[PDB]
């Protein structure tokens, strides 16, 4: 449901970095070999679909505790150390 | 008028004029030690804080 904006993606990067690891590694290896966007096209959809699935899962499982996290991250321009309150409120319900 | 101004019986109270010195404040190596120890402890604290800031920045970059 959420649009993959800057705030949501930065907020959920913690969960992306442990569930999207193989797809991200594959895309990075593909991009390193050749800079062609055309050649990296096919691997550029696997990561997109897996990240969107993760965002859907996080939105459904952690609904109220993620909207406030995204709102505060957008408010403070993605600075983790400032608030952090909705942060632990977020991994409290999402177990990562 | 037989009531001239003058000192009271027994004279006036003794006074001081010899430049009493208070000698206030820390003395000798007290300030030097208090500054050197503060400098060392503060440098250690600064190193610890820089380590913490480096950890924060590297986790931000890992995000």
């Amino acid at each position: 449901n959420p649009i993959p904006t800057s705030a949501v993606l930065t907020a959920s990067a913690k969960h992306i970095g442990m569930r999207c690891m193989p797809e991200n590694v594959a895309f990075l290896k593909c991009k390193k070999n050749d800079p062609n966007p055309e050649k990296c096209l096919d691997k550029g959809r696997d990561v997109t679909r897996c990240v969107l699935g993760l965002l859907k899962d996080l939105h459904q499982k952690c609904q109220k505790e993620m909207d406030d996290y995204v709102g505060c991250m957008y408010y403070y321009t993605n600075e983790f150390d400032l608030c952090r309150k909705e942060q632990e409120a977020f991994e409290k319900v999402c177990p990562l | 008028p037989l009531l001239q101004d003058g000192p009271p019986p027994g004279g006036f109270a003794p006074v001081r004029y010899a430049r009493r010195i208070s000698n206030t404040g820390p003395s000798a190596m007290a300030m030097f030690l208090a500054v050197s120890g503060a400098f060392a402890w503060g440098m250690y604290q600064v190193g610890q804080g820089n380590k913490i800031r480096r950890a924060l920045k590297e986790e931000k970059y890992a995000a």
